[PDB]
RNA sequence: CUGACUGGGGCCUGUAGAGCACUGAUAGGGCUAGGGGGCCCACCAGCCUACCAAACCCUGUCAAACUCCGAAGGGUCCCAG
RNA sequence: CGCCUCCUAAAAGGUAACGGAGGCGCCCAAAGGUCCCCUCAGGCGGGACGGAAAUCCGCCGGAGAGCGCAAGGGUAGAAGGGGGCCUGACUGCGAGGCCUGCAAGCCGAGCAGGGGCGAAAGCCGGGCCUAGUGAACCGGUGGUCCCGUGUGGAAGGGCCAU
RNA sequence: UCCCCCGUGCCCAUAGCGGCGUGGAACCACCCGUUCCCAUUCCGAACACGGAAGUGAAACGCGCCAGCGCCGAUGGUACUGGGCGGGCGACCGCCUGGGAGAGUAGGUCGGUGCGGGGGA
RNA sequence: CGCGGGGUGGAGCAGCCUGGUAGCUCGUCGGGCUCAUAACCCGAAGGUCGUCGGUUCAAAUCCGGCCCCCGCAACCA
RNA sequence: GCCCGGAUAGCUCAGGGUAGAGCAGGGGAUUGAAAAUCCCCGUGUCCUUGGUUCGAUUCCGAGUCCGGGCACCA
């Protein structure tokens, strides 16, 4: 039974998924330190009471409630409103 | 299209407003110098001063220090002590610096 | 034969084939056209065959418009191989073609020359077709 | 790290204790590195000098 | 400021002739000289030497103003050019130093050009500025053949506030720019 | 009593479809930097293209790794069953 | 054969095949911190040598340039370019989270010590970000002076650092 | 309370490009200077300081214009959650709920908060 | 579309690894010696590196597709 | 990581009081020439820095680079 030799593919690699995206949505109660957005670059921008880490991670500075705001050409911001 | 003037003014103002303080904003014309302490969360000027209002004249720098003391004087009246200085498009120097030195001399905290 | 001069990527995943044609459903250039009634991957060879047939009927005369282009790379593994070991090599190009598409148009010719030429062309095509004439519905689009 | 990009320790020049680990490109930066760094033992900032790791 | 013959000529002679030539309703409408920019794009001194010195020292004598170095924006293999190599000297002449240099450029420098037959009328900016090019730096009176070491030329940009070539050519001819045609 | 599922409310998303503004592909025509084509010139010009050649303009299209757009849905939090 | 980026992936996350394409196993003493300033590519017109492209001038130009290197995301209201002073490319910790079978990986405000820059508000626990990596065992080296087999030492270990 | 200007926000082009008209008493700008503070990889261009003869030429502010940009219905369609059929398939159709993109009509040469100077 | 190697003056071979520099022998052309030829001696010319495309400031050199040319393999059934 | 060594003219190699020799290269003598031969001629911080000594190739230290060798590898 003839078996024809086969070549091979030079591909077949992919990197681990990074689980990026928003982690707390508008209206959710968060605690200072809570991660709000995992992102590459400033897809969202830190607004009121929100810090930004070296990898653009947005995180809450105070206990409170998350709020989003789309400022058009100024960009999308994530806020934390004090309780 | 922005000019270096507008880019500068945004550049320093963005950094100040991140700190959340009341903003002592200074505007300097060729004749007059104007100051107003601003709440950016409410969008309201809380207190102001200027050579035009105080009808002062003479040495622009010496007049700049005067409005500084005048702005501070009225500021302490309404409870305002801490504040962040907003040199906007201006170097921290001369007329702006004198107004800054004046406000501290009168008791504003910056 | 038609094919892209350059391409970002050598191999495309296989199409789906749902829905009426996206565009190119109205006669745009000539007087008469040839309309697809069923979907298909029309190969470059089919196109080139329908085109030559309309030339040899127009005996070099008239105008021929080809409004489909084979841009989709078509892949086939070498004979008798087993599955796997990556995607087969590109052996040809097809144009995705869905019901309602005007594939060819003609003009500069009599109504009898065009209806026959378009009829011969449809025999070169792996689908049913339908000959149309430029209406005002066309010119309103 | 590499053969030209070498690991190195920083030694407090006043109490001789190695306090930090870092690297340099010894071709681009042949001289020994000298950097002020806080020494936990001297509880104060001090000149630190590169030594072999 | 101070008294240079060309400057005083611009106000006394050239401004009223311009107004009566063009009908300027505002006194700021009438064209002005803005700056003179001198460019020695050397590139000989890319790496072959820091001859930029002996060439900035002579630019400094001609204009009274110390030139500044220009560096290669991008790298270019055909030019044997790495990004950042010092490849020229540029100096922006304004106000009285602009007048003094323009005054001597017309009175002694351009005539010292051999086979000189007048400045090219076609070299106007399209928007009221002018540019010319010199092949020797010893055309200028501050430079002597004993003090030179290698012939270097330059580009001269004269910027004006005239909106058109038509206004600018009137401004520069009236000041004393000999145009060929 | 917090559950699946469900009502209302906010936020998140880039698929279906579509589009061509970006990245590429692309049919017909016009205007066109580099020419070939070339009555030809090199004394220094040219000049003409029912041919290919960027950009632009008009007509017409295609795309998993294109998107000026963009659903139905899906997720998550709060209140309620 | 581990790692990164894109697609496949069905608009949360995740998601397979010997599915479609690429990259990494470094680098930087500034390409790091901070303060101050600056704004690209390209098109067209102008200018000795000088060209498609060196440098210069004008006009237009929202980002198509640049950001060391793949890709994607991000970005001139800078993350890009220049300069001054500098070493936070910290020590002792760490609320609270992301992610996740474990183990690991990631982000982190704030307190203290002693500092860098700034007039100040403030920023600084390397680098626009996501690859540039290797658990434990066994041993080397510096320090610490914690154990030291009757006792004092020593041999040898432990701890911190590498 | 209303008009003008200055400063500072907010909506994030219905706010822009272009064309035009207009404003200098005040305010702003350019401007006059470069002694002084401070400044140019050169330049008082910029940054800065001291000024007040001039000009609204530039910039800026306010108006008018729909050429470009930008916004954009209604209606119909594509697609689709859920429910059902059809075709050997490729694929198609019905019910119910949801409903684009393109394009058409059309709209837009901004609207508004706070303070300060001036005016009626 | 099983796995290798190769393509550069007219012939046969370096240069590729490590990007910037095309080299060696013969051959070819001009002169010389000889009565003449060969040998020999003195000079010189000729290669944009199979090709298209990419990376890069820069490609014979590095990466991907295509063309061409040799070599190996094709076992258990 | 340790012991042993070297670096000297372009290549090779010899060396407390010198900076050497051979080959490569320059012409000149030689033949018909390729040479062999004969001649003269150049080509050094002796790797860098301290230190020794009246002096430095030497001796010493110290680092740079390249030789050898030894042991190792969690
Ligand atoms: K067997
Ligand atoms: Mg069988
Ligand atoms: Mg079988
Ligand atoms: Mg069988
Ligand atoms: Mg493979
Ligand atoms: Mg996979
Ligand atoms: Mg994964
Ligand atoms: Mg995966
Ligand atoms: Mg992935
Ligand atoms: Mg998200
Ligand atoms: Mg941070
Ligand atoms: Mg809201
Ligand atoms: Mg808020
Ligand atoms: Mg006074
Ligand atoms: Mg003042
Ligand atoms: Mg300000
Ligand atoms: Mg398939
Ligand atoms: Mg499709
Ligand atoms: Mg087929
Ligand atoms: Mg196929
Ligand atoms: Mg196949
Ligand atoms: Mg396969
Ligand atoms: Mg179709
Ligand atoms: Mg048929
Ligand atoms: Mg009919
Ligand atoms: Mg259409
Ligand atoms: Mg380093
Ligand atoms: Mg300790
Ligand atoms: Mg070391
Ligand atoms: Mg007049
Ligand atoms: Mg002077
Ligand atoms: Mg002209
Ligand atoms: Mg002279
Ligand atoms: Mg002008
Ligand atoms: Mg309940
Ligand atoms: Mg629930
Ligand atoms: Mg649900
Ligand atoms: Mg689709
Ligand atoms: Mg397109
Ligand atoms: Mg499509
Ligand atoms: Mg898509
Ligand atoms: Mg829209
Ligand atoms: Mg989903
Ligand atoms: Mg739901
Ligand atoms: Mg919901
Ligand atoms: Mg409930
Ligand atoms: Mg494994
Ligand atoms: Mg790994
Ligand atoms: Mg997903
Ligand atoms: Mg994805
Ligand atoms: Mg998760
Ligand atoms: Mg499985
Ligand atoms: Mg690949
Ligand atoms: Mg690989
Ligand atoms: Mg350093
Ligand atoms: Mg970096
Ligand atoms: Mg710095
Ligand atoms: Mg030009
Ligand atoms: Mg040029
Ligand atoms: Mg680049
Ligand atoms: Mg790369
Ligand atoms: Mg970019
Ligand atoms: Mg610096
Ligand atoms: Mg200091
Ligand atoms: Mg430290
Ligand atoms: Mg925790
Ligand atoms: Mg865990
Ligand atoms: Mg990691
Ligand atoms: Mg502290
Ligand atoms: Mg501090
Ligand atoms: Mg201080
Ligand atoms: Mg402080
Ligand atoms: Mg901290
Ligand atoms: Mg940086
Ligand atoms: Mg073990
Ligand atoms: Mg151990
Ligand atoms: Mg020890
Ligand atoms: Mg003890
Ligand atoms: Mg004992
Ligand atoms: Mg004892
Ligand atoms: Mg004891
Ligand atoms: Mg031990
Ligand atoms: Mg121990
Ligand atoms: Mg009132
Ligand atoms: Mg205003
Ligand atoms: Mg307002
Ligand atoms: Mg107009
Ligand atoms: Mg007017
Ligand atoms: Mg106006
Ligand atoms: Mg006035
Ligand atoms: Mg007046
Ligand atoms: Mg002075
Ligand atoms: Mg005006
Ligand atoms: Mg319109
Ligand atoms: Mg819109
Ligand atoms: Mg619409
Ligand atoms: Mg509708
Ligand atoms: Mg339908
Ligand atoms: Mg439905
Ligand atoms: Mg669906
Ligand atoms: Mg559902
Ligand atoms: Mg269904
Ligand atoms: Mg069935
Ligand atoms: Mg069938
Ligand atoms: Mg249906
Ligand atoms: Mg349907
Ligand atoms: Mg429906
Ligand atoms: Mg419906
Ligand atoms: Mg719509
Ligand atoms: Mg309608
Ligand atoms: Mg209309
Ligand atoms: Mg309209
Ligand atoms: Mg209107
Ligand atoms: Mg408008
Ligand atoms: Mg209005
Ligand atoms: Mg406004
Ligand atoms: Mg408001
Ligand atoms: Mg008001
Ligand atoms: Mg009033
Ligand atoms: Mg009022
Ligand atoms: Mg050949
Ligand atoms: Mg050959
Ligand atoms: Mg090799
Ligand atoms: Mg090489
Ligand atoms: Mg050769
Ligand atoms: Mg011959
Ligand atoms: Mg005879
Ligand atoms: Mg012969
Ligand atoms: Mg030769
Ligand atoms: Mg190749
Ligand atoms: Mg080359
Ligand atoms: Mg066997
Ligand atoms: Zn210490």
């Amino acid at each position: 039974a003839h078996k024809k030799g086969l070549g091979s593919t030079r591909n077949g690699r992919d990197s681990q998924a990074k689980r990026l995206g928003v982690k707390r949505y508008e209206g959710q109660v968060v605690r200072a330190g809570n991660i709000l957005v995992r992102q590459r670059g400033t897809r969202f921008k830190p607004g009121k009471n929100v810090g930004m880490g070296r990898d653009f991670t947005l995180f809450a500075l105070v206990d409170g409630v998350v709020e989003f705001q789309d400022r058009g050409r100024l960009g999308r911001y994530v806020h934390v409103r004090p309780l | 299209r922005l000019t270096a003037y507008e880019r500068r003014k945004f550049r320093v103002r963005n950094r100040i407003k991140r700190t959340g303080r009341l903003r002592l904003s200074v505007f300097r014309s060729l004749k007059h110098i104007y100051a107003q302490i601003i709440d950016d969360e409410k969008g309201v000027t809380l207190v102001s001063a200027s050579s035009l209002a105080l009808k002062l004249k003479g040495n622009k720098t010496e007049v700049a220090r005067q409005v500084g003391r005048a702005l501070a004087e009225k500021a302490l009246a309404l409870g305002i002590k801490q504040v962040a200085f907003d040199r906007g498009p201006y170097k921290y120097h001369g007329r702006v610096k004198a107004l800054a030195e004046g406000a501290r001399e009168g008791g504003l905290e910056f | 034969m038609l094919m892209p001069r350059r391409m970002k990527y050598r191999k495309q995943q296989r199409g789906r084939l749902k829905g009426a044609t996206k565009g190119g459903d109205y006669v745009a250039f000539g007087d008469y056209g040839l309309v697809a009634l069923e979907p298909a991957w029309i190969t470059a060879q089919q196109i080139e065959a329908a085109r030559v047939a309309m030339v040899r009927h127009f005996r070099r005369g008239g105008k021929i418009f080809i409004r489909i282009f084979p841009d989709k790379p078509y892949t086939k593994k070498p004979l008798e191989v087993r599955m796997g070991k990556g995607k087969g090599n590109v052996e040809g190009y097809v144009a995705v073609v869905k019901p309602g598409r005007v594939m060819f148009e003609v003009a500069g010719v009599t109504e009898e020359q065009a209806m026959e030429a378009l009829r011969i062309a449809g025999h070169k095509l792996p689908i049913k077709t339908k000959i149309v004439r430029r209406d005002a519905y066309d010119e309103a689009q | 790290a590499s053969e030209v990009r070498i690991k190195l320790l920083l030694e407090c020049t006043e109490c001789k204790r190695r306090n930090y680990a870092t690297e340099k490109n010894k071709r681009n930066t042949p001289n020994k590195l000298e950097l002020r760094k806080y020494c936990p033992w001297c509880r104060k900032h001090t000149v630190h000098r590169e030594v072999k790791i | 400021p101070l008294d240079v013959a060309l400057k005083r000529k611009y106000y006394e002679e050239v401004r009223p002739e311009l107004i009566r030539r063009f009908g300027y309703q505002n006194v700021w409408e009438v064209p002005r000289l803005e700056k003179v920019v001198i460019n020695q794009g050397l590139g000989e001194a890319k790496e072959d030497a820091r001859i930029l010195e002996k060439a900035a020292q002579e630019l400094a004598l001609i204009t009274g103003q110390k030139p500044a170095v220009t560096r290669a924006k991008k790298s270019i293999s055909n030019f044997k050019l790495r990004k950042g190599m010092p490849i020229g000297l540029r100096v922006t002449l304004r106000r009285d130093r602009m007048w003094i240099f323009l005054e001597k450029l017309l009175n002694v420098a351009l005539p010292r050009i051999r086979d000189f037959r007048g400045l090219n009328p076609n070299s106007f900016d399209g928007r009221g500025n002018y540019n010319l090019g010199l092949r020797e730096q010893l055309i200028f009176p501050e430079i002597t053949y004993d003090m030179v070491d290698a012939l270097r030329g330059m580009d001269i940009a004269v910027v004006t506030t005239a909106e058109t070539d038509e206004e600018a050519r009137a401004l520069l001819e009236l000041l004393g720019f000999p145009f060929r045609k």
